[PDB]
């Protein structure tokens, strides 16, 4: 069996979206599915189930009236209306099959990423940076390659074809007041950054965005 | 809804060693049939959760055996026997008995080790930052163990939290380790004003706090 959902979407608060779960390989008609919603801060609620056979629909206390759901028969299809949102529901949601006191949810969904942001479309703007001058210099010392004011995930930081990949922490992305940013600091030999060539890759594929910028000493 | 308790909200173990993890319920989730239902989810990062236990005396198919689950009318239980690299993530309880049916807390395992002192630095702005008419300011804390960390942003002797970013990293596998990169972002204005910036950092490791600073005048 499969459960395919939809793809990642993006909606300004106040706004409405509609995702879906298709279900293959089994009788569709005969199984509850269920939602589940995973802040990206911890945590797994249930939003609640449906059964595609009849309309009966079940909703936990927190999301009676922010969440409608709804089936169609004819395609192996069901949906998740989400009323007025806002950046709360920034969240992953997920999609799973079950059937109540027997054989209980073994399939999931993939997950479908919804963001709530006023933002649009930003390109990545990576400024490396360099050891302050103002600092000892010995055989270990880190890197920094900062990617700040783009919108919206995700972006991959990579280095030149993996030139030296181990040793690299690409820390999470946070929002400053409205863009995302990323820090990704990587430890090289002090005999070998001054001789051989390091630098930073930034990849945005929802922008089509590719920089490379390498870093100098200061 | 029945709310379920899950505890302890953290689970450190060394490879090998027996793990305990218990559930909690407001009320007693016992079923007529003479099953209670009681199921056990891991998700690992990064992806869609998975089944090992439904009513805890089974276990469910294609699991290893070290999973083993225990509880009454309103105290369960979960034990993994030998703790392995691939048993790492967060695992949830589910209560499959009165409708609307909940997740627990979630209780997420680490692996203990040996641990490491933190190794910091500190990296001021770069030409294109100052170019642009602002100051990234990152102190970078890589390969430290345990999370018993917490850092200061003391400048020239003054203590400045606004503006502080928080984000840390998720536990390595080489190095089983944890990095933070906390940001202060400064303006051309505000960013020459100051003559020092120091990077003060705390750790159950070294008792007195570590201290890094640069000096903007040079
Ligand atoms: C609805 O009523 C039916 C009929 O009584 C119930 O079916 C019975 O369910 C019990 C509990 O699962 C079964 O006993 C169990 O059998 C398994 C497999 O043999 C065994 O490993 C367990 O230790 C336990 O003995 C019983 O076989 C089954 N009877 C029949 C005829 O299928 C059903 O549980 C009831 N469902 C609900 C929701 O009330």
């Amino acid at each position: 069996v499969q459960l395919q959902q939809s793809g990642a979407e993006v909606m300004k608060p106040g706004a409405s979206v509609k995702i879906s779960c298709k279900g293959t390989g089994y009788t569709f008609s005969s199984y509850w599915i269920e939602w589940v919603k995973q802040r990206p801060g911890h945590g797994l609620e249930r939003i609640g189930e449906i059964l595609p056979g009849s309309g009966s629909t079940n909703y936990n206390e927190k999301f009676r009236g922010k969440a409608t759901f709804t089936a169609d028969k004819s395609s192996k299809t069901a949906y998740m209306q989400l009323s007025s949102l806002t950046s709360e529901d920034s969240a992953v949601y997920y999609c799973a099959r079950y059937l109540p006191y027997y054989y209980a949810m073994d399939y999931w969904g993939q997950g479908t990423s919804v963001t709530v942001s006023s933002a649009k479309t930003t390109p990545p703007s990576v400024y490396p940076l360099a050891p302050g001058s103002a600092a000892q210099t010995n055989s270990m010392v880190t890197l920094g390659c900062l990617v700040k004011g783009y919108f919206p995930e995700p972006v991959t930081v990579t280095w030149n074809s993996g030139s030296l990949s181990s040793g690299v922490h690409t820390f999470p992305a946070v929002l400053q007041s409205d863009l995302y940013t990323l820090s990704s600091s990587v430890t090289v030999p002090s005999s070998t950054w001054p001789s051989e060539t390091v630098t930073c890759n930034v990849a945005h594929p929802a922008s089509s965005t590719k920089v490379d910028k390498k870093i100098v000493p200061r | 809804d029945v709310l379920m308790t899950q505890t302890p909200l953290s689970l450190p173990v060394s490879l090998g060693d027996q793990a305990s993890i218990s559930c909690r319920s407001s009320q007693s989730i016992v079923h007529s049939n003479g099953n209670t239902y009681l199921e056990w989810y891991l998700q690992k990062p990064g992806q869609s959760p998975k089944l090992l236990i439904y009513k805890v005396s089974n276990r469910f198919s294609g699991v290893p055996d070290r999973f083993s689950g225990s509880g009454s009318g309103t105290d369960f239980t979960l034990k993994i026997s030998r703790v392995e690299a691939e048993d790492l993530g967060v695992y949830y309880c589910f209560q499959g008995s009165h409708v609307p049916w909940t997740f627990g807390g979630g209780t997420k395992l680490e692996i203990k080790r040996a641990d490491a002192a933190p190794t910091v630095s500190i990296f001021p702005p770069s030409s294109e930052q100052l170019t642009s008419g602002g100051a990234s300011v990152v102190c970078f804390l890589n390969n430290f163990y345990p999370k018993d960390i917490n850092v200061k942003w003391k400048i020239d002797g003054s203590e400045r939290q606004n503006g502080v970013l928080n984000s840390w990293t998720d536990q390595d596998s080489k190095d089983s380790t944890y990095s933070m990169s906390s940001t202060l972002t400064l303006t051309k204005d505000e960013y020459e004003r100051h003559n020092s910036y120091t990077c003060e950092a705390t750790h159950k490791t070294s008792t007195s706090p570590i201290v890094k600073s640069f000096n903007r005048n040079e």
